[PDB]
This record gives structure tokens, C-alpha cells and sequence, in this order.
């Protein structure tokens, strides 16, 4: 389910390089794209989509995400890549309807 | 917002007196992730969930933003941003107030 998201971001900003006034233009498209992805796979719950994106900088990071949700019904599912300068992370959430 | 200025109240309360640690921070961070989550599923819960970010930076005075595009059901899922810093330590927080 989520590795045709990562192979969507792999053909998206593969190798590519950093520009920051467009940076979040392809956050926009990515959630789109991811939207697609979604769009392709409609199961009827509330999605919830989000993408994350920073320079390769120096400074250490950790990341994730937690809730307190109905823990049979609800998840969430994710994409980590990199690149030379860059760090990408995508995130969809289920929600039960 | 009452529930945001409480919890940028929360965020000071955590990281008064504070700087960012590489080392203190993992479980620093942990502990600022829980407590807003804490803040979050107190008092102010009506059926409703909370889903959190968390970003925590050294200050170096480069050009930085913060941008989020979601698709969300409309009428029950909000959010918000919060942004402070202080002598060493940037700390931004966003908040999607959903209904459960």
C-alpha cells in the first residue's frame, strides 16, 4: 500500500537537490500525488495525509507520530527517504467511518 | 486559542530555563511530545482526538518555514501551528483537533 507511495516519491524528487522557495510547492504536489494514491486505493474511512521536508543540515533528529485512537480501526503508515541534502517523510492516517 | 495558548504555556513549562540538548533530548522530547499529548487528553476532551507534531532546533538564523497540505473530512478535523524560541531553543508545534 505504502510502497507504491515510495516508489511514487523515489520517481518524484530522486537525487534532486534543495530549493527553498518551491520546497513547499512540492510538499503540495506530493500530497496530491499521495492523494492520488489514496484516491487510487478509496477505502471508505477518513484519511488523513501529511508530508515533511528539510535541508541535510548537521543538527540530530527523531521523528514519529501517536494518537489515542479505536486501536483496531485506526493506523498509520509511512515513507522515510533522503537524499544528499534532503530529507522527505510522508504520513497517512486511518480513521474508521 | 485557549487550548493553543495552554498549550504554548506547556511548551514553556517544559523548556523554561532549558536549551536544546542532543543529549537530554531524546528523552526531552518524549517527555514534550507526552505532556502535550497530556495537555491534549485532559480536561477539554469531548470525544475528540489529537494528532501532534513535534520539531525542536538550535539556533542558527538560517531561512526556515513550516508548511502542511492534508486532505481532511472538513467540519471535524482543525488544526493549528505554534512557533517560539528562546536563548538556544526552537520548538514548533502542530495540532489537528479531530473528532474521534
Amino acid at each position: 500500500v505504502d510502497t507504491m507511495v515510495r516508489e511514487s516519491i523515489v520517481a518524484a524528487i530522486g537525487d534532486n537537490q534543495f530549493a527553498h522557495n518551491k520546497i513547499d510547492s512540492w510538499s503540495n504536489n506530493i500530497v496530491e500525488g499521495c492523494l492520488k494514491r489514496l484516491a487510487a486505493m478509496n477505502k471508505p474511512f477518513k484519511y488523513i495525509v501529511t508530508t515533511n521536508l528539510t535541508q541535510k543540515a548537521g543538527a540530530g533528529l527523531h521523528a514519529a507520530s501517536c494518537a489515542r485512537w479505536n486501536e483496531k480501526t485506526d493506523g498509520k503508515l509511512t515513507v522515510q527517504w533522503e537524499n544528499n541534502t534532503m530529507i522527505v517523510l510522508v504520513s497517512v492516517y486511518w480513521l474508521a467511518v | 486559542h485557549k487550548v493553543q495558548a495552554v498549550l504554548k504555556q506547556v511548551l514553556k513549562e517544559r523548556i523554561e530555563k532549558q536549551k536544546y540538548d542532543p543529549v537530554k533530548g531524546a528523552q526531552i522530547s518524549k517527555q514534550l511530545a507526552d505532556d502535550l499529548r497530556e495537555k491534549v487528553k485532559a480536561l477539554g476532551y469531548d470525544r475528540y482526538k489529537l494528532v501532534i507534531q513535534v520539531t525542536v532546533g538550535q539556533k542558527q538564523g538560517q531561512a526556515m518555514r513550516i508548511i502542511s497540505r492534508c486532505l481532511w473530512d472538513q467540519t471535524n478535523d482543525n488544526f493549528a501551528s505554534e512557533y517560539y524560541e528562546n536563548e538556544s531553543m526552537y520548538c514548533v508545534c502542530q495540532v489537528y483537533g479531530l473528532y474521534y
